[PDB]
């Protein structure tokens, strides 16, 4: 069990922890996180008390070193930070346990919703889709645009997606204009899971991240990508066995996780009604359409 | 964007530009089988794509062999549409290679996007316009073609005849669309008109009849009354 210790609360925040969060008070006592759960991706969050705008956070994997939380009163923001001394910073850690300062990151056992949202999200896949390569977690926030949205402005600030599009020459193979455009397997299969993600589970994975992005900082093109890779499969009439199942767990952990209020904006009703209801896998996401139509069936 | 009332005399500016109406491109006859179900049988199609400012029409004629063994032809048809229309588009030198199509039915636009995607700066429109191509096969050496075909086969017209020598394409393209109108909604009738004076005749290479300028405004005048009578019966007004 690893540790995210905060040098201080200098303004009053909501702090999030994957699904967790907990209201501080400005200057109150608060001191990190602790029991973080080893083998998995986390992000640690945050939404300031007098701006509602602009959810930010970190992607983290304790596993790759020491990280801590710091407000810096220049950029008006908790920043994460590397402590490279290890010595340092279980002294800084043991200290802040032992005053009793630190929540603690409250898993149920019964609980796997964090192991299905994260399954097969990989940090390493994570950086590559956040360039910033000095440090070893990754920033994320409501307002930073796609590589795709970009195209259609600072590059170094931009969520690198893999561009997904159903009306480009990647996605149809000239002389099976018709066959390729109903029918995306050659796009899916050929195109994306043997050219670009190599497995199915970097393809999960990116999905996995685009819908968590979506949920935790409300960040529009992440929830673009998401939809995208849903719709991509549900619309190829060949897709793997193994996909396809593990497609239905996927979604029904994040359309369960989602807030309830937060149905409205989050979800496209055009890909949900006809991924459940007229695609080739209609029939294939059982537990995903049980799970919408008791929850959200006014979207459909 | 989409085309209408508001950006009409954009069509006869300098921009080449093509209709593609797909109206007429799968035709059935509905009939009852020995056992009494009901069957279809195809009939001869035609791709009607049009420039509005020359009047130069590019007949692709879809034979029904092109359906020979295949299913959920109406969709079929918008897609062997959109691939003769682009196949005409780069059998066109570059000079001549449009720079807008406007289909006249918005199910045309995904199959000619897809389609066209050599072609990035050709912008593929949409019409809020109710235009009356579908009437084409009410032209009688248009239709005369089409049935007789035996073959796919591209077949070259100026659907304003020589109109142009002598007015403007806003008007040239005025008077088409009045009379496909009135033999859409009349075709009797509106066939009746154009004929009715045996002296005046159609010329070999031409389409419709060769009036004067005078005869012309009779005729215009015979269309509208057509066209307004049919309105007030169909909707009790």
């Amino acid at each position: 069990m690893n540790t995210v210790p905060f040098t201080s609360a200098p303004i009053e925040v909501t702090i999030g922890i994957d699904q967790y969060s907990f209201n501080v008070k400005e200057n109150q006592p608060f001191h990190g996180i602790k029991d973080i759960p080893i083998g998995h991706v986390h992000v640690i969050h945050f939404q300031h008390a007098d701006n509602s705008s602009m959810r930010y956070g970190y992607w983290f994997d304790c596993r790759m070193g020491n990280f801590y939380i710091q407000y810096d009163p220049k950029d008006g923001l908790y920043k994460m930070m590397e402590e490279r001394d290890g010595a340092k910073f279980e002294n800084i850690v043991h200290n802040f346990k032992e005053r009793q300062m630190m929540v603690s990151y409250p898993k149920i056992d019964e609980d796997d919703t964090w192991y299905n949202l994260t399954e097969f999200v990989q940090m390493d896949k994570i950086r590559k889709i956040v360039r910033k390569d000095e440090n070893q977690f990754s920033y994320v926030d409501s307002s930073m645009t796609t590589v795709q949205e970009n195209e259609l402005s600072d590059p170094a600030h931009s969520l690198n997606y893999t561009v997904i599009n159903f009306k480009s020459r990647e996605a149809i193979r000239p002389g099976h204009e018709m066959e390729d455009f109903l029918d995306k397997s050659y796009y899916l299969n050929t195109v994306m899971l043997q050219g670009i993600f190599k497995n199915s589970s970097n393809y999960f994975g990116e999905l996995q991240f685009a819908f968590l992005n979506a949920m935790f900082f409300g960040n529009y093109g992440s929830s673009l990508q998401w939809h995208a890779m849903i719709e991509l499969i549900c619309s190829s009439a060949t897709v793997p066995k193994h996909m396809l199942d593990k497609l239905d767990e996927i979604l029904y952990y994040q359309i369960k996780t989602l807030p309830e209020q937060y149905s409205d904006i989050l979800l496209n009703e055009r890909v949900w009604n006809i991924c459940l209801y007229s695609s080739f896998q209609k029939n294939s996401l059982h537990n995903t359409e049980k799970i919408m139509e008791n929850k959200y069936p006014e979207l459909l | 964007g989409a085309m209408n009332s508001s950006n009409y005399a954009e069509l006869f500016n300098n921009d080449i530009k093509l209709f593609v109406d797909d109206t007429n491109v799968y035709r059935v006859t509905v009939h009852k089988t020995f056992e009494g179900n009901v069957a279809t049988k195809a009939i001869n199609g035609c791709i009607f794509t049009l420039n509005p400012k020359t009047g130069h029409l590019f007949l692709k004629i879809i034979h029904t062999s092109v359906w020979a063994g295949q299913k959920r032809l109406s969709q079929l048809a918008k897609w062997k549409t959109a691939e003769e229309v682009s196949a005409l588009v780069r059998s066109l030198p570059k000079e001549e290679q449009p720079k807008q199509i406007i289909v006249t039915r918005k199910a045309m636009l995904d199959p000619l996007e897809v389609h066209m995607l050599d072609f990035p700066n050709i912008a593929i429109r949409p019409t809020e316009l109710r235009l009356p191509f579908s009437a084409a096969m009410s032209i009688d050496k248009l239709s005369d073609v089409v049935m007789k075909a035996t073959e796919p086969q591209m077949v070259l017209f100026n659907i304003y005849d020589d109109w142009l020598d002598r007015i403007s394409s806003y008007t040239a393209f005025s008077r088409l669309t009045l009379l496909l109108r009135a033999l859409k909604t009349n075709e009797e009738s509106a066939k009746m008109i154009l004929l009715s004076d045996p002296t005046i005749t159609i010329k070999s290479y031409h389409l419709w009849p060769s009036f004067t300028d005078e005869q012309w405004i009779t005729i215009e005048s015979q269309m509208r009354d057509l066209i307004l009578t049919e309105y007030g019966r169909k909707y009790n007004v």
